[PDB]
């Protein structure tokens, strides 16, 4: 059609059957020949299908019988490898030091804050000779003249290196310091119905705590004063000094009178009853748990059930404060998940305290059978050569809403999680003791129990699951573990906060009233955690214990409605309150109208992206001619001094004001989440008329739909980072590069020849030239195009798939089109994609330089000083692929295709499209340190004398030429072997890691302009930094690559042969005067 | 890593850095990966980012540290983004294949305008604040068309 | 076990069975270039499963005996790829692993597990190119055999047709 | 290489299926991963490795010759084994041609400067004061043929290929086999004045301070890779129509 | 289930825990669903637990304690929930 | 064994899929059967049968 357009040029059957018969017949009778059946290609596949059926009509009986979510439910979730071990305490607790040596001074924590002891606890106890050092220095060279905040560390930092001397050498405590705090329910007139957990004001403390725990409340009937909330700095060398006593409060035990912390005892008959003296020393403990504190030192526990914002958290965040070595699970194993047990450590975990996420359900039989093994194992084994002092499992999952006939797998799944799984998994450690002979160190268990069985409604079977654990008491005594596991069985009341109760968080408040305590989680974290004390752990070393942890609520009777009540009113007083305060302002409308309460519909201003430079900030001459010294003045050629002006970059984070971002803030603003979203072909611009209405803003980019840069972020901030940052490889930044189908060759040997063709008359005799003895050519002499069969005995080429594992690497953001930027489609059709990354890296510099037009440069300085000093390592694969590679193939590559190749090639486009700058340009190439090397010449280049200007940087790409070949090499982190140890893509780069396993290629750019500095002030530009030093170094000949070494330790080189008199070179004054 | 960090050690445990003086371990890499040729200015550019902001990231990636890492006391290796009081110079050092090394650092560049008179500082003050705006402009312009 | 060990310690070093010595360590047989010492672990643990936590220092005997304590007539992942590939690159066209065995059974009368090894030990005099006929690669078999059993020590009508013929 | 048998490759299409072969097990399925509603692999009962025939609509990958103009160059005098010269059989079967070019360059160059044991130097200078700033071209193309050419061609490549394919590699292996200097060394690539490029840093190099000594120079090889991409650039003399 | 301690706790009793427990409720949550239907609430079911004081005092009998123990909180939901008016409880306690 | 081959292409006939049906019924067994052990694993041969 097209050709007509550009010219002008418009516009019976049996015979077969009986044809096919004999062939379905002498195809049959040859087979006799060969006695070749023609039917096990499918009895094959009628026993493979029979099989199935049965196979099946087993598998949806059970699906019939236990339930999908059981099922799917009950799958495993634990490697010996997806672990995560924790303990660089003595590190972390040199980032949390310094934390506070700023959040102070930024005004962020004064001395009337309850986290500087939080903070300092969790310090104190990780103390160490040099962590010591590490603050002395930090405060004997501060400057408190600076600012009252340089005196409020300067001031109290002593306290603490003397308070964390003192420890030194000692055990560390878990002593908590959070306001315990109360509920609070509050409704406006419009049903604002919102709960606040304020501070309560009688009890500002634990100890205050304790004793109202202590005194009971008026159904249960049958000081030290200091600077807590108002300076921390002296409750500073509170801490250490242990705070003793003989005024046990144990003895503010009214009779009659039965506090809210109570253990408890049986008697003969069957029953539980409250003791008085067993019950009143579970509390010096505490009360001692409170002014001193516990320690955990040298214990090993287990603990499930610790979701973030939970419970079974707040008992670690102690364990860790302690001394533990513990373990911790989760079947939720993510990133978020671990990071949130990474922050723990790096505040909690003290000297001696480990940690260990691990991925966990409880339903699964074989996964517990599993997991203590991998504990009572060793290290050879991988195992962790532990044994257990201790036992918690809390973890459970949510089931409200069902009654009885609704009782369905969901439930007969839960209690298999708590149950029949605590159970095996119990019996799942002695097997593990009573072999190795342990019976001196048995395991303190901690059954969490709850009284409401029954008492509420639609919990499931959370009855007969909590309910069946106080026979480990009918056992402990019947049965044989008794010297291996012991019981604590502990009884949690009402706290708030988690998800159990949150729903139900809206009347505490309400309960309270009639005498009665609800607990924070923190609250109810001190009670368990001062049910290890060594002084319990004996009372359980003699016979199981039990702990009332209820405030009284088996007192107030009927609870159920009772409770019912309490917010079935709220509701109604809540309710109203949004009916009323409508119809009234409607009522309000009708007499008045929205005519005049219109204006009431305030008028409200999304903001507006308003992207900036990031230039530096100039101070006056004071604060600098001050900072440094006053005998710099006309002591510098600043010709000889350097400078950066400009700088810019390229990755899978987008440009350089974007990844710092995601670099310091970890999440974008929308000033970046829209310019990496112009930058991915997400939205555009438009001004002018669409709909005919003028729009003149962001847009989408397929849809061209308008929008705003408010609902950016809802819009697009998902995809981004889906689709940002290290990655899954994406094939198609990579023209069909899928790492699990490796196109891929094999040079097979042909036994037969058929399959002739007919190709080209030119093709049909490279052939020949090629395989002779072999193929015949054979013209067709109709058409005159020549034909081929290749011979009997010849060669072939055959390709293959070949599984490759690495897979992943910094993939610039999908969606990235020089276009965007400004560049043509001519060069980008001509050039290698890595030059693409770099002319971009340019301008950006020069925007970032005030520079905008190149050309301006050569106003201050002559074209013959404008050099360029950059370059790349492998650079331009992408055409050597063209060349060798592709070729080959029949490919039509281009022909220029080698100038690109090349090193040289992509500092020149720049002059050959931006600069014009002069002649004899270097170009490194130093693998990875290509941009240091391009900055030590870049430096020499200039100080020298051949210019004024240079251009530095870096740049390279990634395609399968390079990984596969950085593959065998065994360089970089492989993927599958992340995937068994249950990591993820955007954590594989693993830097001083104790489990790295290697490195991940990126591609993109990165430069920098430097210049005179006498340049730069003259010229008008942003300095934005300095280089003082640089350099390169390296042991001898090109030798052996792929290992580094000392080389650059010379950067140190000097002659401590005498260093009694001082050289007084170093002392300005003395370059001073000889000026 | 653990021959990017003995070195560090000594350069200044032979220098004199006072004991209790270490020195703040970024690791830009996490974010990105290995550029191959390009680390060094990813890294010197956040250097720079860093200078005037005042502000040291961490990797968010950093499970656990190695042990043996404990003998390097003139050195961190944080996890957690750390805003500071004012940072006065840096390091940049590179280890690729073939042994070219490489070790570059940095000043802050408040350390220049004291080596010069105030005449000429509030001179160049002037000249560059049309710059920042000239090149918005530019910036914007560009960036929508 | 030694022959196997030895060939992949040399299929990994590109020497000749004699030229890499088991009393050595591979420490030293590495020669320093370290990027060869991980591929010859992980090649060995492929081959074999389970070695000494650290290698780099025991004997080529030394492991090679810990080895016949592991392995048991395994041909291995490793060693099946090698043969594989050998049997494919430098072979006769038609020359595949079946009719390799057939001709060493049949020609030279050796078991399986002779099979097995005088193929292992071919793949140490890996022929440069791939032989032409079936007579260099009976050849070559026969060469690597009579080196297998010196390493080891084990020596040792027609007008049916024509009518057949015609029809066609 | 032979310049008038090019070894070249197309990629045909095949429009019946036989000749089937046996391979591995392993490789007759990566052939499927690949080739899929394509080869039948079915096993073959008796000795245990799969079979396969390929298919009637599959692709193929079939050599040519190519019979190509430019045939002349510089070759070294036939005949030149570093061996010669000093050196071991290891080193040449694991590292690229060219870089034995470069050796045998250095040493030659301290002969001529009364230096043989270039540890030499050391005496009057310190080993933080010797440089390299050489550098070559395109360089290491005979790995490069390793690996985008070769690899996809089913065959032995080496591992450590590509700390060799690079061009900081050749000055390097000199300081792994004769210098011992000292770290952040300069690796010039100016595919034709990377000679001279060379010496400007060379020099600039050393009156800086960093180095008292240097080493500068240059060095590349050529193959069918290059050529052949100069060839259709129109700039090396044809042969023919010589 | 009888010799069975704690480590030697498996599905026997994983089983039996479920024939007793898990499916009397099921079945007692699977009357009601025929009685809510038709409406019936005058002629409900008694029910008869058997219960026993023996929950951990004797030794070996697997998962019989957390059965019948966790049944006498037909009881905190008789009150909580809304099958009362069709199921009421008689906790029988069997002796020797 | 050729004139065998050549002749299925007279009627298009495969002489596989009588095997690949029986590869398919396979595959889908052993997936079948593992999850079939999981539960024998998990819950046990006393509760299940």
């Amino acid at each position: 059609q097209k050709y007509a357009s550009i010219v002008g040029v418009d516009l019976l059957e049996e015979i077969t059957k009986d044809h096919k018969v004999l062939a379905r017949q002498q195809l049959q009778v040859l087979a006799r020949y060969l006695k070749m059946d023609l039917d096990n290609g499918e009895r094959k596949f009628l026993k493979e299908k029979d099989t199935v059926a049965e196979l099946q009509a087993q598998l949806d009986y059970l699906n019939a019988e236990l339930g999908e979510f059981f099922v799917n439910g009950v799958a495993t979730s634990f490697s010996r490898k997806k672990a995560r071990t924790f303990d660089s305490s003595w590190n972390w607790a040199k980032q949390s030091l310094l934390s506070l040596y700023f959040e102070i001074i930024h005004g962020v924590l004064k001395n009337v804050d309850r986290e500087v002891v939080s903070e300092a606890i969790n310090i104190m106890n990780r103390s160490n000779d040099a962590l010591i050092k590490f603050m002395e220095y930090h405060i004997s060279n501060t400057d408190e003249t600076k600012g009252e905040n340089y005196q409020l560390v300067k001031t109290l930092g002593e306290q603490l290196i003397e308070n964390c001397k003192q420890v030194l050498d000692v055990d560390p405590v878990y002593k908590d310091v959070a306001k315990p705090t109360g509920p609070k329910t509050a409704i406006d007139k419009n049903g604002n119905i919102t709960y606040s957990e304020e501070p309560r004001e009688k009890v500002r403390k634990l100890s205050q705590y304790v004793q109202e725990m202590a005194l009971g409340g008026p159904i249960t009937k049958e000081d030290v004063e200091d600077a807590l909330d108002k300076d921390s700095t002296k409750e500073v060398a509170s801490l250490p000094n242990k705070s003793t006593i003989s005024k046990t409060v144990s003895s503010t035990i009214p009779r009659e009178t039965i506090p809210f912390l109570h253990l408890r005892k049986k008697t003969p008959a069957g029953d539980w009853k409250y003791d008085r003296q067993l019950s009143s020393l579970f509390l010096d403990g505490l009360e001692k748990a409170a002014f001193n504190g516990v320690t955990f030192k040298d214990k090993y526990v287990l603990i499930t059930g610790a979701g973030k914002g939970s419970i079974g958290a707040e008992v670690l965040q102690g364990l860790l404060q302690g001394g533990a070595k513990v373990v911790v699970t989760t079947s939720r194993f993510s990133k978020q998940v671990t990071d949130y047990y990474q922050s723990i450590y790096a505040k909690y975990g003290a000297k001696g305290s480990t940690l260990i996420v691990v991925p966990f359900n409880q339903g699964s039989k074989q996964d517990v059978e599993a997991l203590i093994e991998f504990i009572y194992d060793t290290e050879k084994n991988g195992g962790l050569g532990w044994d257990l002092d201790a036992i918690i499992p809390f973890a459970a999952i949510p089931e409200q809403g069902i009654e009885l006939e609704h009782i369905d797998s969901k439930s007969e799944f839960a209690h298999r999680i708590m149950l029949t799984n605590i159970l095996r998994m119990m019996g799942c450690v002695k097997k593990q003791k009573s072999a190795r002979g342990i019976e001196t160190r048995p395991a303190q268990v901690i059954l969490p129990m709850s009284p409401n069985h029954g008492t509420f409604g639609g919990d499931g079977m959370y009855s007969e699951s909590k309910l069946s654990l106080e026979t480990l008491f009918n056992r402990w005594h019947s049965e044989s573990w008794a010297n291996q596991l012991t019981v604590c069985g502990a009884i949690i009341g009402w706290t708030r906060g988690t998800g159990l109760m949150s729903a139900n968080n809206i009347i505490a408040e309400g309960i309270e009233k009639m005498g009665v305590r609800t607990f924070s989680q923190k609250e109810m974290a001190f009670n368990l955690l001062g049910l290890l004390t060594p002084e319990v752990v004996e009372l359980c070393q003699k016979s199981p214990v039990m702990a009332d942890l209820n405030g009284g609520l088996q007192f107030v009777p009927e609870l159920k409605e009772f409770t019912a009540k309490l917010r079935k009113e709220l509701v109604e007083t809540s309710e109203v309150r949004k009916a009323v305060s409508i119809e009234t302002a409607l009522e309000h409308k009708v007499v008045n109208g929205n005519s005049a309460d219109a204006a009431y519909a305030q008028v409200e201003i999304q903001p507006r992206a308003n992207i900036q430079l990031d230039f530096p900030e100039l101070k006056p001459y004071k604060q600098v001619k001050q900072i440094a010294p006053a005998e710099l003045e006309g002591l510098l050629d600043l010709e000889r001094v350097i400078v950066v002006t400009g700088f810019a970059e390229v990755g899978p984070w987008g440009s350089a004001r974007t990844r710092w971002e995601m670099e310091a803030f970890g999440e974008f603003s929308l000033e970046g989440c829209v310019e990496m979203a112009w930058i991915m072909g997400f939205i555009s611009y438009h001004n002018g008329n669409l709909k005919g209405r003028p729009y003149t803003g962001w847009v989408d980019s397929k849809t061209k739909e308008p929008v705003d840069d408010k609902d950016v972020k809802a819009k697009y901030e998902t995809s981004i980072l889906e689709h940002s940052g290290i990655r899954l490889i994406e094939p198609e930044l990579f023209n069909g590069y899928n790492p699990e189908k490796k196109e891929m060759i094999q040079e097979v040997i042909v036994e037969e020849d058929l399959e002739p063709f007919e190709a080209s008359k030119e093709t049909a005799e490279q052939f020949k030239h090629q395989h002779g003895d072999k193929v015949d050519i054979f013209e067709i002499p109709e058409t005159g195009e020549y034909s081929v069969k290749l011979l009997k005995g010849a060669t072939l080429y055959i390709p293959k798939a070949l599984r490759f594992d690495r897979l992943v690497a910094g993939q610039i953001p999908t969606g990235w089109n020089a276009k965007t930027y400004g560049i043509s489609d001519d060069i980008i059709s001509q050039v290698d994609p890595i030059t693409l990354f770099v002319l971009v890296s340019v301008v950006e510099a020069f925007i970032a330089s005030g520079i905008t037009d190149p050309y301006e440069m050569y106003k201050y300085v002559h074209v013959s000083e404008v050099g360029n000093c950059s370059g790349s390592g492998m650079g331009g694969v992408s055409a050597l692929r063209g060349m060798f590679k592709d070729r080959f193939k029949d490919e039509p590559v281009q022909n220029d295709i080698l100038q690109e190749s090349f090193i040289n090639t992509m500092s020149a486009w720049v002059n050959m499209l931006l600069i014009s700058s002069s002649g004899p340009i270097k170009t490194p190439v130093g693998a990875c340190a290509t941009s240091v090397e391009s900055v030590d010449i870049g430096v020499e280049t200039i100080l020298s004398g051949k210019a004024r200007i240079c251009i530095v940087g870096g740049y390279d790409d990634f395609q399968e030429e390079g990984s596969f070949e950085f593959g065998n090499m065994k360089a970089t982190s492989n993927t599958l072997e992340e995937f068994e140890h249950g990591r993820t893509p955007a954590e594989m780069s693993r830097p001083a890691t104790t489990t790295r396993n290697g490195f991940m290629e990126a591609q993109g750019a990165g430069i920098q302009i430097i210049m005179q500095a006498d340049l730069a002030l003259k010229m008008g530009v942003p300095i934005y930094g300095i280089v003082a030093m640089a350099a390169t170094a390296t042991d001898k000949i090109g030798r052996s690559v792929p290992a580094p070494g000392k080389g650059i330790l010379t950067t140190a080189r000097e002659h401590h042969s005498s260093v009694k008199y001082a050289s007084p070179n170093l002392n300005m004054k003395y370059r001073k005067r000889q000026l | 890593d653990k021959n990017e960090s003995a070195t560090i050690n000594e350069m200044m445990k032979h220098l004199g850095r006072s004991e209790g003086n270490p020195v703040i371990g970024v690791f830009q890499k996490f974010l990105t990966g290995h550029p191959k040729g390009a680390a060094g200015a990813w890294m010197m550019n956040g250097a720079l980012q860093i200078l005037n902001s005042g502000i040291i990231p961490g990797n968010r990636n950093a499970d656990n540290v190695d042990k043996i890492l404990e003998q390097f006391e003139y050195v961190l290796y944080p996890s957690k983004t750390l805003k500071t009081d004012g940072v006065r110079a840096v390091s940049i050092t590179s280890f690729g294949f073939g042994q070219k090394g490489g070790q570059a650092i940095v000043v802050h560049p408040d350390y220049l305008y004291g080596a010069i008179t105030e005449d000429r500082y509030n001179e160049y003050v002037a000249k560059v604040s049309a710059r920042e705006k000239s090149a918005y402009k530019f910036f914007h312009n560009g960036m929508i068309y | 076990a030694s022959l196997l060990l030895h060939v992949l310690v040399a299929h990994k070093l590109k020497k000749s069975l004699d030229s890499i010595p088991m009393s050595k360590t591979i420490k030293d047989l590495v020669g320093g270039k370290s990027t060869v010492q991980n591929e010859i672990l992980g090649d060995l643990g492929k081959e074999f499963g389970t070695t000494p936590e650290k290698p780099e220092e025991t004997p080529l005997e030394e492991l090679a005996e810990t080895f016949q304590d592991t392995f048991s007539g395994a041909l291995g992942k490793q060693s099946s790829s090698l043969l594989s590939r050998l049997i494919s690159s430098k072979m006769p066209g038609g020359f595949t692993i079946t009719v390799a065995r057939k001709y060493l059974q049949t020609r030279w009368g050796l078991p399986s597990g002779r099979q097995d090894g005088v193929l292992l030990v071919a793949l140490s005099n890996e022929p440069a190119a791939r032989l032409g006929s079936e007579a260099d690669a009976k050849a070559f078999l026969d060469s690597m055999a009579q080196k297998y059993a010196s390493i080891v020590g084990v020596d040792l009508l027609e007008e049916i047709t024509k009518d057949h013929k015609v029809l066609a």
